[PDB]
């Protein structure tokens, strides 16, 4: 029911790694799961910070992580590395910059900004 | 090792595995006997040759205690005719203590002496003479035509005919007042009777078996006592094998033997000396053999489980936790387990090929390098199809 | 158990008449063995869900929250958490062992359980999920909280705007975990009580007579001669073989138990330990955060922290 | 189920002679009284959530 009529959340139930789908075999008084999962690899350190402090707004991730290249800061996807810009389109503000450990400062872009402009 | 696998398993291939196969136990150095040191022999005597003997309503307990028997003499003489011995043997009688003896004594008719066993009735079982359910004794008994009767008549033989409930067992009842009948009634014997209605002596031997010190004992003598050191043993009776030791168990001076939970004795009191003795058993374990497939090697490795190594009766020997380990060499490398020996060890079969034991590695050891901002991000992946087999059913029989 | 010993001991005479009843000791012999390697199978599939054994930083800047009573002590061999020791202390033979009963120590030792439960524990607060799933990837620990609270509904500005609250509180918890242990373990206590009880049973059924003059076998053999001590002997064999059969297969039973609650674990180790369940009241009451596991004797302890939500109020809905 | 009334019943005979089993009595009642308490358990886990 769980593995092959659907994808599981639970994790190590249908294999290592993450689900994606299983396929059922038949066998001699039993049953073969042949069960597909999403392993991740090639992975990369950056350096990552909980919030953007910009005109003194606080921003979060919407769906992602900060991760910052070493010069620049980019919102990415947590299970593959695709840096986005950070803009008020991927994070939400809460509060002012005071309250969090850690927050660190970058630009967040407004695409209305340049699209007033032009 | 591997034959003695080959054949508990019936087979004869055997895969890699550990099996056990048989069980170790070390064996006894010697027989002790210890007894008491008693010389008095046993007056037996003056029952089976008494002059006359008591009539039968009123039959006679000898006690005898405090001496040495050997009732070889009143069997294997065989000038009788019936030795029931019921709860002990006729022969192991010999080999044996017995805390007292009494003689019970009386002459009946060759027809009733049928009656005088365990759990009877009749004449002489109800009125006379009851033997318990649980007796332990010998009915000795034998023809005495030649004394017990005339012509004319004998009329010494009196048997209760009479009485008011059956007696109880071993009970005595010498008692005359009128059942109207005299309650008791005698034998009329001639010698031109027949086999059944001559007269014979019975003398039964009711021996016990308590927890007292044995006052009586058969003819055999003690042997000197080792100690540290498996043997066999009798003492008074007790019998076993067993590594006797000095106890400091304080037995009280009644006290002759200790128990276990399964009341097996635990200690015991030298029946010469006085001193208490522990009654450990000699060593034992399950033999487990540690083999590779035989596809691979003959070559085996032996596990006395739980025996130390200082016991087992050789190029290496290895003291795990789980037992001595013979014919495994433990490399201080660590792999993962192929074989499991058991308490952190496995062994397996490496090089000049031999079986190493080691203990096993839980996995390689890895250091995540955490920091407060520091992120790892896949930049990646794999695609990864994995099987896993269950069973559901099984054969459907009837 | 040595079913040749049990039955019999040291005695051949009982030995050869046993023999006719032939398969039943070997039998008894290998239901125990199964029972035996299925412990280890068991304790396996709970604690070696890990596949490297990862070790803590010697930093341990964790932001706020004190993982010190649930993290290997640094100053002991054993390398047991106090938490660990708490439940060692909080549960923990020659009578059995004479009379041919022999117990067999675990393949991985308490310090091989310590070792894996260290692993999934540093993995766990090092890493979070990813280690399950793969490699051990490093996240800042608030950011992993942050991504449970995402995981529970809960937006992360409320981990970050209230994380020293939050590390006070989790903190705090562990602390009344220590005094409740301190003051707590029936299950594990249930299961060493019925295997010590059931073997006591099977010792004590050696006392009894079965109909036989004497329970003591050595009695008989120093008593009767041998067509009348036969009969005896066999009064006692079939008595002791029923208590033996009686004994494995009350054994096959407790291990099908002690089976499904090691299947159980080793589910709550996946989902509450490598991950974080939406599956509700499966890893505590409360939405879960995340679980910890301890070492146990015989078993094995979850920690699991929850968010419980507090301080209601009432509003108008549309 | 008291083990010496379907056993014996009534008898005392046959209750004296019952005793030379042993624990055998005391093993049926105990496992019995063991799944007992099991049901008010499962009904409890079930219900009082
Ligand atoms: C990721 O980085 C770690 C080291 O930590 C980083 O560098 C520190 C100075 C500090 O800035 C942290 O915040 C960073 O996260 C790497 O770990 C080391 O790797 C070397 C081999 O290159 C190895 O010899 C060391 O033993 C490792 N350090 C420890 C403590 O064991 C790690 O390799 C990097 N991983 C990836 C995927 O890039
Ligand atoms: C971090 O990433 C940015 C890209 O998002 C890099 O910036 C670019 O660098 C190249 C030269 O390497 C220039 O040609 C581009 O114009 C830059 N783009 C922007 C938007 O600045 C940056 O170099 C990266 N930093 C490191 C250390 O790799
Ligand atoms: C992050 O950015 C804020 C501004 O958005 C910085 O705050 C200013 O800091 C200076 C001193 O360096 C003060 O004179 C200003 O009054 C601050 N502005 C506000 C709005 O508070 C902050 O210092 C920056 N931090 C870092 C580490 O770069
Ligand atoms: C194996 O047996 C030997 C005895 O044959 C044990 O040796 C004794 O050990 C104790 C300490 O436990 C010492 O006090 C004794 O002096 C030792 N006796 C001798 C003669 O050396 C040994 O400990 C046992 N080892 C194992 C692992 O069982
Ligand atoms: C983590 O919690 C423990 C208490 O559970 C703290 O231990 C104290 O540490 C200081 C030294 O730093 C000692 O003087 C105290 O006696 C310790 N207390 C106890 C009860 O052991 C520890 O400091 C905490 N560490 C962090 C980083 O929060
Ligand atoms: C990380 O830790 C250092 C101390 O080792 C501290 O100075 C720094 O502020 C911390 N960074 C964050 C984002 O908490
Ligand atoms: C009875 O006495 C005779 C000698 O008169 C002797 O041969 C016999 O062995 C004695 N029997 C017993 C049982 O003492
Ligand atoms: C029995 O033998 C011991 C020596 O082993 C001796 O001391 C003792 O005096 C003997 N018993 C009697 C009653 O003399
Ligand atoms: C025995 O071992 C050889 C390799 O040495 C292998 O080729 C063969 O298939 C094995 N046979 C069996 C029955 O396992
Ligand atoms: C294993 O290590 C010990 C030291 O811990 C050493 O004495 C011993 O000789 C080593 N044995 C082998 C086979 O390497």
């Amino acid at each position: 029911s769980e593995c092959v009529l659907g994808q599981s959340k639970r994790v190590d139930f249908c294999g290592k790694g993450y689900h994606l789908m299983s396929f059922p075999q038949s066998a001699p008084h039993g049953v073969v799961f042949l069960h597909v999962t999403y392993v991740p690899a090639q992975e990369k350190n950056f350096t990552t910070a909980p919030a953007i402090c910009h005109d003194g707004k606080a921003h979060f991730p919407r769906e992602g992580v900060f991760v910052s290249n070493g010069t620049h800061w980019f919102v990415t996807q947590r299970n593959f590395y695709e840096p986005q810009i950070i803009t008020t389109d991927n994070t939400f503000v809460s509060g002012n910059c005071d309250v969090v450990i850690g927050i660190v400062n970058n630009t967040v872009y407004d695409p209305l900004q340049p699209e007033l402009d032009s | 090792p591997l034959s003695e696998t080959k054949c508990t398993l019936k087979s004869f291939t055997v895969e890699k595995g550990i099996y056990q196969t048989s069980n170790f136990r070390v064996q006894p150095t010697e027989s002790i006997v210890r007894f008491p040191n008693i010389t008095n022999l046993c007056p037996f005597g003056e029952v089976f040759n008494a002059t006359r003997f008591a009539s039968v309503y009123a039959w006679n307990r000898k006690r005898i205690s405090n001496c040495v028997a050997d009732y070889s003499v009143l069997y294997n003489s065989a000038s009788f005719s019936t030795f029931k011995c019921y709860g002990v043997s006729p022969t192991k009688l010999n080999d044996l203590c017995f805390t007292n003896v009494y003689a019970d004594s009386f002459v009946i008719r060759g027809d009733e002496v049928r009656q005088i066993a365990p759990g009877q009735t009749g004449t002489i079982a109800d009125y006379n003479y009851k033997l318990p359910d649980d007796f332990t004794g010998c009915v000795i008994a034998w023809n005495s035509n030649n004394l017990d009767s005339k012509v004319g008549g004998n009329y010494n033989y009196l048997y209760r005919l009479f009485r008011k409930s059956n007696l109880k067992p071993f009970e005595r009842d010498i008692s005359t007042e009128i059942y109207c009948y005299f309650p008791l009634q005698s034998y009329g014997f001639q010698p031109t009777y027949g086999v059944g209605y001559q007269p014979y002596r019975v003398v039964v031997l009711s021996f016990e078996l308590l927890h007292a010190p044995a006052t009586v004992c058969g003819p055999k003598k003690s042997t000197n006592l080792v100690k540290n050191k498996c043997v066999n043993f009798n003492f008074n009776g007790l019998t076993g094998t067993g590594v006797l030791t000095e106890s400091n168990k304080k037995f009280l001076p009644f006290q002759q033997f200790g128990r276990d939970i399964a009341d097996t004795t635990d200690a015991v009191r030298d029946p010469q000396t006085l001193e208490i003795l522990d009654i450990t058993p000699c060593s034992f374990g399950g033999v487990s053999v540690i083999t590779p497939g035989t596809n691979t090697s003959n070559q085996v490795a032996v596990l006395y489980q739980g025996v130390n190594c200082t016991e087992v009766p050789g190029s290496n020997v290895f003291q795990t936790r789980a037992g001595c380990l013979i014919g495994a060499e433990y490399v201080n490398n660590s792999y993962e387990c192929d074989i499991p020996i058991g308490a952190g060890i496995c062994a397996s079969y490496q090089t000049s090929q031999s079986i190493i034991a080691y203990t096993m590695s839980l996995g390689a050891e890895n250091s995540v390098a955490y920091s407060n901002n520091s992120i790892a991000i896949p930049t990646n992946f794999t695609i990864s199809v994995t099987t896993e087999i269950l069973p559901v059913s099984m054969t459907k029989t009837s | 158990v040595d079913c040749t010993m049990y039955i019999c001991g040291d005695s051949t005479e009982c030995s050869n008449l046993l023999l006719q009843y032939g398969s039943f000791c070997t039998q008894l012999n290998r239901a125990l063995t199964g029972i035996a390697v299925e412990q280890d199978k068991n304790t396996q599939e709970v604690f070696a869900q890990v596949k490297q054994i990862y070790k803590t930083p010697p930093i341990k800047d964790f932001g706020g929250f004190n993982f010190s009573q649930i993290l290997p002590d640094p100053s002991k061999p054993s390398k047991r958490s106090f938490i660990e020791d708490l439940l060692f202390n909080k549960v923990t033979i020659c009578a059995q062992k004479f009379n041919g009963l022999t117990v067999l120590p675990p393949l991985l030792t308490d310090e091989m359980i310590a070792q894996y439960t260290s692993a999934l524990l540093a993995g766990t607060i090092t890493s979070g999920w990813t280690f399950g799933a793969g490699a051990a990837l490093q996240i800042p620990f608030a950011m992993q909280m942050a991504y449970r609270f995402n995981g529970i509904g809960v937006t992360q500005n409320v981990l970050y705007e209230n994380q020293k609250l939050i590390a006070n509180q989790f903190n705090s918890a562990i602390g009344k975990i220590q005094d409740s242990l301190s003051s707590a373990l029936g299950k594990l206590q249930d299961v060493v009580n019925q295997n010590a009880q059931a073997l006591n049973t099977l010792v004590k059924q050696l006392s009894s007579n079965f109909g036989a003059i004497s329970s003591v076998l050595n009695d008989i053999l120093s008593r009767l001669d041998k067509v009348e001590a036969e009969v005896q002997i066999d009064r006692l064999i079939t008595g002791r073989l029923q208590s033996l059969q009686t004994y494995v297969t009350q054994q096959l039973i407790r291990a099908a138990e002690i089976r499904a609650s090691a299947n159980l674990a080793a589910i709550k180790m996946s989902e509450c330990v490598l991950g974080q369940s939406k599956r509700v009241d499966f890893c505590g009451k409360g939405y879960h955060l995340m679980s910890f596991p301890q070492s146990a004797p015989h078993g094995v302890v979850f920690l699991h922290v929850t968010y419980v939500p507090a301080q209601e109020k009432n509003f108008t809905t549309a």
